[PDB]
RNA sequence: UUACCACGGAGUGAUUCAUGACUGGGGUGAAGUCGUAACAAGGUAGCCGUAGGGGAACCUGCGGCUGGAUC
RNA sequence: GCGGGGUGGAGCAGCCUGGUAGCUCGUCGGGCUCAUAACCCGAAGGUCGUCGGUUCAAAUCCGGCCCCCGCAACCA
RNA sequence: AAAAUG
RNA sequence: GAAAGACCAAGGGUUCCUGCGCAACGUUAAUCGACGCAGGGUUAGUCGGUUCCUAAGGCGAGGCUGAAAAGCGUAGUCGAUGGGAAACAGGUUAAUAUUCCUGUACUUCUGGUUACUGCGAUGGAGGGACGGAGAAGGCUAGGCCAGCUUGGCGUUGGUUGUCCAAGUUUAAGGUGGUAGGCUGAAAUCUUAGGUAAAUCCGGGGUUUCAAGGCCGAGAGCUGAUGACGAGUCGUCUAGAUGACGAAGUGGUUGAUGCCAUGCUUCCAAGAAAAGCUUCUAAGCUUCAGGUAACCAGGAACCGUACCCCAAACCGACACAGGUGGUCGGGUAGAGAAUACCAAGGCGCUUGAGAGAACUCGGGUGAAGGAACUAGGCAAAAUGGCACCGUAACUUCGGGAGAAGGUGCGCCGGCUAGGGUGAAGGAUUUACUCCGUAAGCUCUGGCUGGUCGAAGAUACCAGGCCGCUGCGACUGUUUAUUAAAAACACAGCACUCUGCAAACACGAAAGUGGACGUAUAGGGUGUGACGCCUGCCCGGUGCCGGAAGGUUAAUUGAUGG
RNA sequence: CUUGUCGGGUAAGUUCCGACCUGCACGAAUGGCGUAACGAUGGCGGCGCUGUCUCCACCCGAGACUCAGUGAAAUUGAAA
RNA sequence: CAUGCUUGAGGUUCUAACUCUGGUCCGUAAUCCGGAUCGAGGACAGUGUAUGGUGGGCAGUUUGACUGGGGCGGUCUCCU
């Protein structure tokens, strides 16, 4: 049976990645938001 | 000249095909050709716009001349084509001075012919030249409603248009659909109509042949439920309980749509 | 022991008789019912082919004939 | 269970608003016709389904009864 | 203009 | 054994190898491990990326639009799943190899010297550059057989021989321009064209000739007196070491691989851009630049371990699930089905007994043969090739493999062919034409004999027929209780739309419709085909009309 | 109403096939009536075949049973 | 009754406002966008604001209680 995740990283990378994320300000507020909770990932 | 098929299987029982043995089976003309690409019905947005549209055939794109403005050079009509993305045919054209164009092919245009243009030209069929100078009375086809911009009406399979009256600087022409409509007598036409008139003698004989040529299956609202059509819902067969409309709710049997006001003092009688 | 071959079996068709619920017209019969289509110019001149309609004879359209009356 | 009706021989008005029963066909009698039909003229014909009640007066109001015609009789 | 039948 | 073998991509990240371990992990124990500790291991001008080019799409200087955030989009520049330079065989470690080593190649760049010279683009032309199906050929890998070399002479009848076993290998490149595919060629004069120019391309005229020009597998020759090769000899601790090292050839068969981005044919009419070739513009012009030969050097950076149809990836697991592409031998066989095997890999991480009921998966069954049941559910049965033969009905295609029936194993006798192919002949005297006995291979025919209970002998491999309802058919559908008569469909009709089209997404700019133009586009209903589709415009819709009656903001006469 | 009535098929047929017309409450593009070919479509009937059945019997593997090792689950106010 | 002064209503025409998803020139190497110039329409269209109509395309809600279960039926205040 097909599961729903099947891993790529390019789809990683353009989708969930540190420069999508800086693209809108929409993402922009979601770095500001871990960098305020204190994460150590803050990005995919 | 169209030929029946034999009824060997289930599809090819109702098969009418229509085949040309004078058109070019070679390769079309490259410098006048361009890619074009499909877009599924669906615009900048990504929404579909205009549904029921989507796959088909990779087409390209040729470089038809709807203007045909070198006027004086005379032509040689050099061969007859295909056009994937048109219902008449083309002509190849190859004018006094090389200068290869595509045109749209009139009715009987094979091999030879002029096909010269402008002010002083015969009244030969496939010369093009200004509404003005044309005699009254004379069949025309590709007439353009703006100097320069090229033409609009009468370009598909058959299509015709009649010059009917004349008078000041506008002449007066009933269109193909049973509408008089004035148009300026600065612009041009070709006279005579469109090639391929026994296009409407040709029958598809399978859902296939739809789907080969970019159309998607027709939903139709009553096999729907009410939250997606107004015709939809009931326990059977309904027969859409409330008048007949559109899936966004305009009615269909009968309303007027045309709402211009801008262009209505060029039409001088309705299609209706 | 092999070959020929009668009886008898198996499958599938053709043809011809008898019969069959129910149905289409036909013929004959009596003081039956509804009308009056034709025969006189039969009271809308009749017939022929064809198409549509109507309880029924029949009516109407298109073409044809005189085997139609009056002057 | 709810609703609407029962009036000459037949099919329909009159019941709203209590005091006057009408239309067509049919029947009878006389006409025109050689005779019947068609047509013309003149008449008869329903105390209003039954009982009971209010009222000075009931086809008409209010009840029961006998006859009919329509709907409804659902969820497990 | 109406004029069916025996 | 068309994988349960081998290899790429994604994904994983040390799981790879060695030494030392068994607490925990491993559905049992463990001396073992994809487990713990500690060391080691990934070598490139040619492989994959990066650098060069673009598709869908993304972003987008100015710009247009929008309360703000922001939306769209021009120039442009990112984006492979595509285009575009060049390497193969052998040896080697416990762990890497087209990378290291040996041997033989190929592509491209830089700096010089010589000799001759019009150089120059982002712009113009050519080229790159392409669909579905089908068919006839040519060839190659691979497979068999014969010969050859080396060894053997068989625990049990025979085996010194038309005996048994193994091996009989060798690439890239260079030379060659073949089977075959496409195309007329050269000279001279000229020009309403390719945004300017052009000697380049396109167009026009005249003269001459039947011969050039471009692609193109493959054979052969060479690479190669070399590598490899059963094995033998010497040395050492049963295994390591060094040297030597036989034969290494012909005939048939033959791909789904290459010629082939070819040829024929059909509509549904089948990517772009750069690299590449050539032409000139602005600029030099005796510097620069270009073209040839020789010499000397260079090719940076990143990934290379291991799993990869799975115990290492997606599923909470060492989970009967899922995961894209390549190779794919022998004997039967039409076959990549099926059966038994090769190369290679494995016996699936609890066992040992015993032989109760009952449950699961099967084998056989007396007489009967659907009597079972909601219902022939399940099971049983049929099943191949050749030949004979075959009904109603029909849209003339079909129904049809209708139905039903006969033969089939092995061993001999006689007999008809095809393909390949020495010697020969011919002139195109050489990668050539015709043709040949033996040999090898592939098709038949008529005629006996013979064994068994049974010869399509196992695996594999349609049950059929007669009335009816529905839907014309192929197809789609409720991922996870409904696959159907439901949806779609070709065909039909009504209706709107004259192009800045109707319509749809967007506070808007704009976009789709469509680089389309009434034989077109949207909406609606019906649903192949045949015969047809009757009456009603009172209700509610839509279309048309303008006379009269009413009727909003607005205006403000009059009166109080 | 209803298993309407008649005919066929079966020893026996609330289903099936052909008719009748009394259509509670068919009907002509929410199309009417037919139709060759097609269907993992609904109903009925035949031939063959059979453990479907009368009515089960024997046999072969995996559990169940015993021995050694590891070792759950739902549930549960307390239980003489 | 011509006149002179104004305004309401309509028709015809003109260009100069506005419009062009028409041509060619420039920015520029550019089917965007601006500017210039031709051509067409032209005080129309179109947008702002005020207003009548239409408007399940969309939205926020309502749709009573008693009742020998709920629904259907009946009842709901006053007098003997
Ligand atoms: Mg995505
Ligand atoms: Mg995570
Ligand atoms: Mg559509
Ligand atoms: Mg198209
Ligand atoms: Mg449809
Ligand atoms: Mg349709
Ligand atoms: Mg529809
Ligand atoms: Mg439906
Ligand atoms: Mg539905
Ligand atoms: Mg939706
Ligand atoms: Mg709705
Ligand atoms: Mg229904
Ligand atoms: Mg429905
Ligand atoms: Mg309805
Ligand atoms: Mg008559
Ligand atoms: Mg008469
Ligand atoms: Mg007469
Ligand atoms: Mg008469
Ligand atoms: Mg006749
Ligand atoms: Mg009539
Ligand atoms: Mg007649
Ligand atoms: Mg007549
Ligand atoms: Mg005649
Ligand atoms: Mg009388
Ligand atoms: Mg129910
Ligand atoms: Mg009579
Ligand atoms: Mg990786
Ligand atoms: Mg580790
Ligand atoms: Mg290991
Ligand atoms: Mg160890
Ligand atoms: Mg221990
Ligand atoms: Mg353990
Ligand atoms: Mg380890
Ligand atoms: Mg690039
Ligand atoms: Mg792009
Ligand atoms: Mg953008
Ligand atoms: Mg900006
Ligand atoms: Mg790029
Ligand atoms: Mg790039
Ligand atoms: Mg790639
Ligand atoms: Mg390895
Ligand atoms: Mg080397
Ligand atoms: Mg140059
Ligand atoms: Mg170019
Ligand atoms: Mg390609
Ligand atoms: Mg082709
Ligand atoms: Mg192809
Ligand atoms: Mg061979
Ligand atoms: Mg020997
Ligand atoms: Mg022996
Ligand atoms: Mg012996
Ligand atoms: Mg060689
Ligand atoms: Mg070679
Ligand atoms: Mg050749
Ligand atoms: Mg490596
Ligand atoms: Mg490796
Ligand atoms: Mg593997
Ligand atoms: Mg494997
Ligand atoms: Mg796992
Ligand atoms: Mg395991
Ligand atoms: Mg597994
Ligand atoms: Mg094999
Ligand atoms: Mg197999
Ligand atoms: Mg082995
Ligand atoms: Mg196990
Ligand atoms: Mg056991
Ligand atoms: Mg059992
Ligand atoms: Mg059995
Ligand atoms: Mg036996
Ligand atoms: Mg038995
Ligand atoms: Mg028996
Ligand atoms: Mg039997
Ligand atoms: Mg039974
Ligand atoms: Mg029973
Ligand atoms: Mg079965
Ligand atoms: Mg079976
Ligand atoms: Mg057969
Ligand atoms: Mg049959
Ligand atoms: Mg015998
Ligand atoms: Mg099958
Ligand atoms: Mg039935
Ligand atoms: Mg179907
Ligand atoms: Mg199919
Ligand atoms: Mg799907
Ligand atoms: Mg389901
Ligand atoms: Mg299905
Ligand atoms: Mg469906
Ligand atoms: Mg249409
Ligand atoms: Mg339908
Ligand atoms: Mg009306
Ligand atoms: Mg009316
Ligand atoms: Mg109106
Ligand atoms: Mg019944
Ligand atoms: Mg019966
Ligand atoms: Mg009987
Ligand atoms: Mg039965
Ligand atoms: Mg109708
Ligand atoms: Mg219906
Ligand atoms: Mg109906
Ligand atoms: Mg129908
Ligand atoms: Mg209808
Ligand atoms: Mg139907
Ligand atoms: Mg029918
Ligand atoms: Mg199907
Ligand atoms: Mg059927
Ligand atoms: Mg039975
Ligand atoms: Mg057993
Ligand atoms: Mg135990
Ligand atoms: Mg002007
Ligand atoms: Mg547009
Ligand atoms: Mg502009
Ligand atoms: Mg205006
Ligand atoms: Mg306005
Ligand atoms: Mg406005
Ligand atoms: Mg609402
Ligand atoms: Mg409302
Ligand atoms: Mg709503
Ligand atoms: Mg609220
Ligand atoms: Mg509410
Ligand atoms: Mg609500
Ligand atoms: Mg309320
Ligand atoms: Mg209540
Ligand atoms: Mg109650
Ligand atoms: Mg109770
Ligand atoms: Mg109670
Ligand atoms: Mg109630």
């Amino acid at each position: 049976m097909k599961r729903t995740f099947q891993p790529s990283t390019l789809k990683r990378a353009r989708v969930h990645g540190f420069r999508a994320r800086m693209a809108t300000k929409n993402g922009r507020q979601v770095l500001s938001r871990r960098r305020a909770k204190g994460r150590k990932r803050l990005t995919v | 000249a169209i030929v029946k098929c034999k009824p060997t299987s289930a599809g090819r029982r109702f098969v009418v095909k229509v085949v040309n043995q004078e058109l070019h089976k070679g390769a079309p003309y490259a410098p006048l050709l361009e890619k074009k690409s499909k877009s599924g019905g669906r615009n900048n947005n990504g929404r579909i716009t205009t549904r029921h549209i989507g796959g088909g055939h990779k087409q390209h794109y040729r470089l038809v001349d709807f203007r045909r403005n070198k006027d004086g050079i005379p032509a040689i009509v050099e061969r007859v084509e295909y056009d994937p993305n048109r219902t008449a045919h083309i002509a190849l054209l190859k004018y006094a001075d090389g200068e290869r164009r595509y045109i749209i092919a009139p009715k009987g245009v094979a091999a030879g012919d002029q096909l010269i243009s402008g002010i002083g030209a015969p009244i030969k069929a496939g010369n093009s030249m200004p509404l003005r100078n044309i005699p009254v009375g004379s069949t025309v086809h590709g007439i353009e409603l703006k100097p320069g911009k090229g033409a609009q009406i009468a370009r598909s399979a058959g299509a015709s248009a009649q010059l009917v009256a004349r008078e000041g600087a506008y002449v007066t022409l009933r269109l193909r659909s049973g509408e008089m409509r004035k148009v300026l007598a600065e612009c041009r036409a070709t006279l005579g109509e469109v090639s391929n008139s026994e296009h409407s003698l040709r029958s598809l004989g399978k859902a296939g042949a739809t789907r080969w040529r970019g159309v998607r299956p027709t939903v139709r609202g009553v096999a729907m439920n009410p939250v997606d059509h107004p015709h939809g819902g009931g326990e059977g067969r309904t027969s859409a309980g409330r008048h007949p409309v559109s899936p966004w709710g305009l009615q269909t049997k009968g309303k007027k749509t045309r709402s211009n006001k801008r262009t209505d003092n060029m039409i001088v009688r309705r299609r209706k």
